[PDB]
């Protein structure tokens, strides 16, 4: 195998499938990048055995069809270390990849394309497309609420679910959740599965922000995104992830509207005080009023007072304020709502302009 | 900190 | 004590004080900040019982003397969480330091202020004033040369040298060695002392870019260095550095100039094929040539043609390719000298149009 | 690799 690229069609491919790649894989093969020319493309596959990230490179200049495996660090860093405007041609050369660019030479050592892990065939169950701000702003929407390294593996992955024309992300740890649902454009079969961390990073990664549309297909143990020439592909988790529905509060009777930066900022004082583990912090709501405490074992206390939009009974309720914290810096709007029932009873957090995210905290003791 | 389910 | 100040001349002074302020302290009052009001100053001091940062802030609102401590970091945090233009009013009552601000009220858990590390007063050898810009110069242009962790202690410093209207900084780890002399407009005594590391750091971190001078006062075991209203305080490092002038090659045959751009990009991208561990690359000079060449254990292998200025006798000369590269990076001009003597001899390296800085690297076999 | 000193 043979090709000759220009070092701008090259890097942010390579820069793409190096992404599902650690510092220290668990194969030596995983450190590698599958290159394979054919049919005037390059192909560059990188894999963690859970997620693969397939580019597509347009090969204009002459080219012989092959394929091998490179380290990936190593060769990205060869391109990238290259100048502006560099002619990168590549030739393989026994069990030694050769790179040439101008008076630059490197010889790789390969390993076998034919011991590079294929993630198993699949039938695409669901498809469609979407905007990648749309894709985006689900993931950012929810993404903060996933669990971390939870025994319940489940958590630690996003929902997707479709229904009618509607995509929606999920994300949990079981005191806190995130929705969001964007309407897609196309009626689509109800399907819900469970992406893992790795791959939702992966997933946000890829969305360049551009005017390509991403083209998603959900199997019945996979999921596929494209976005203009990469191709990310990621096994799902199999399990069973809580109904969201039933954790939404049904008809929560107190309705508290606040600025969302009057709000954070005042949490995030308060959060100082509040005790480093627990992160307990105390609201007390009464009309067009809240006060927020907070108080450590060291005996510190913090207290704010903010004016806001409400006309329900005064309650006391208590929350972890990092829970609170991370769905009004998640928010990003002007005005907030939250949605109470009783101080032992979740509270639904959000934008007050907007239904399509909804956030539902537990509160503490 | 209470549970959601 | 109580004082009221304006959120914005607090907040700097903090910084300056409790950012140095890191980690699990040795003593609980060491994760502290002194709070002093005397005479319309308030005084701010952190410590580590070896560097001191102590910044006064003018009240030109009322207030009453007094002093404790309180937790730095949190103290910091609550300051800077306050919105833009607050009005800060602060008062002990009790072993609990209050904080109020609008409707933002903060109690903070105190320590006696006459538990807190006074360092012993120390009488200034030599003292000189420079600009910042100077300051941050000698720094810049040698810290990557410092030890780091090494054995000889003396070496994980930086060495500080007058010699008549000069100051000049010092820094090697046995292998590479970086100087940087400045003239400073007075005239001083020969004096030669060693800052270490946190202490070099700090001195960087203390420099906001501004119009005021640095006042810098050299004790026989310490350093103090004031700007504006803040004053770092650091113990020195009891040890003799090396003589930097025997290590200078005497006078060198040979002299290659390159484009320093040119030949980074070039070591840059060899040093992907070096030994991770041993970061060997050898260069091959020849008439107006520079050939780099670098292999790893893998039998990996890359080269670098590179067109230079160099009229004299062809040799090889092995390099630790990260030495190369800090001097290059450290450099920030449009051409490099580098003077030569042979392959077992240091190169000095300066940029070729100032020999304010020079790098003296030892080469490898 | 050499030493300076």
């Amino acid at each position: 195998m043979k090709f000759t690229v220009e070092r701008e069609h090259l890097l942010k491919p390579l820069q793409q499938v190096s992404g599902p790649l650690g510092g220290r894989p668990t194969l030596p093969i995983l450190g590698n990048l599958l290159l394979q020319v054919a049919d005037g493309t390059l192909s560059l596959t990188g894999t963690d055995l859970e997620m693969e990230m397939v580019a597509r490179v347009a090969l204009v200049q002459p080219h012989e069809p092959g394929a091998t495996t490179v380290p990936a660090r190593k060769f990205f860093d060869i391109c990238r270390g290259l100048p502006e405007g560099a002619e990168i041609a590549v030739q393989l050369e026994g069990e030694r990849m050769l790179v040439r660019s101008g008076r630059s030479r490197f010889s790789l050592s390969t390993l076998p394309a034919a011991d590079f892990p294929n993630l198993d065939d699949w039938q695409s169950e669901v498809e469609f497309t979407l905007p990648q701000a749309t894709m985006k702003r689900l993931i950012e929407a929810t993404q903060f609420s996933m669990a971390h390294q939870d025994v319940r593996y489940y958590l630690n992955g996003m929902l997707f679910e479709t229904e009618g024309e509607e995509l929606r992300t999920v994300a949990t740890d079981g005191h806190r959740l995130a929705v969001c649902s964007m309407p897609i454009g196309q009626s689509l079969p109800s399907h819900s599965v469970i992406v893992p961390r790795k791959g939702v990073i992966e997933l946000m990664r890829m969305l360049d922000g551009g005017d390509n549309p991403l083209r998603v297909q959900i199997g019945s143990n996979n999921i596929r995104a494209h976005v203009g020439d990469f191709i990310f592909t990621s096994k799902l988790v199999d399990g069973r992830f809580p109904d969201y529905r039933r954790v939404l509060p049904k008809n929560p009777d107190k309705h508290l509207e606040a600025g969302c930066d009057l709000l954070k900022q005042a949490f995030a004082r308060a959060a100082i005080l509040s005790n480093e583990k627990f992160r307990g912090v105390r609201l007390y709501v009464s009309e067009n009023q809240l006060k927020i405490t907070a108080n450590n074992p060291e005996q510190e206390e913090a207290e704010e007072i903010l004016d806001v939009t409400y006309s329900g009974a005064e309650m006391e309720i208590g929350f972890n304020v990092s829970y609170v914290l991370d769905v009004l810096n998640a928010l990003k709007c002007e005005n907030v709502r939250m949605m109470l029932t009783d101080s032992v009873s979740s509270v639904q957090i959000e934008d007050a302009a907007s239904q399509s995210a909804a956030y539902v905290v537990m509160p503490m003791r | 900190q209470l549970d959601l389910f």
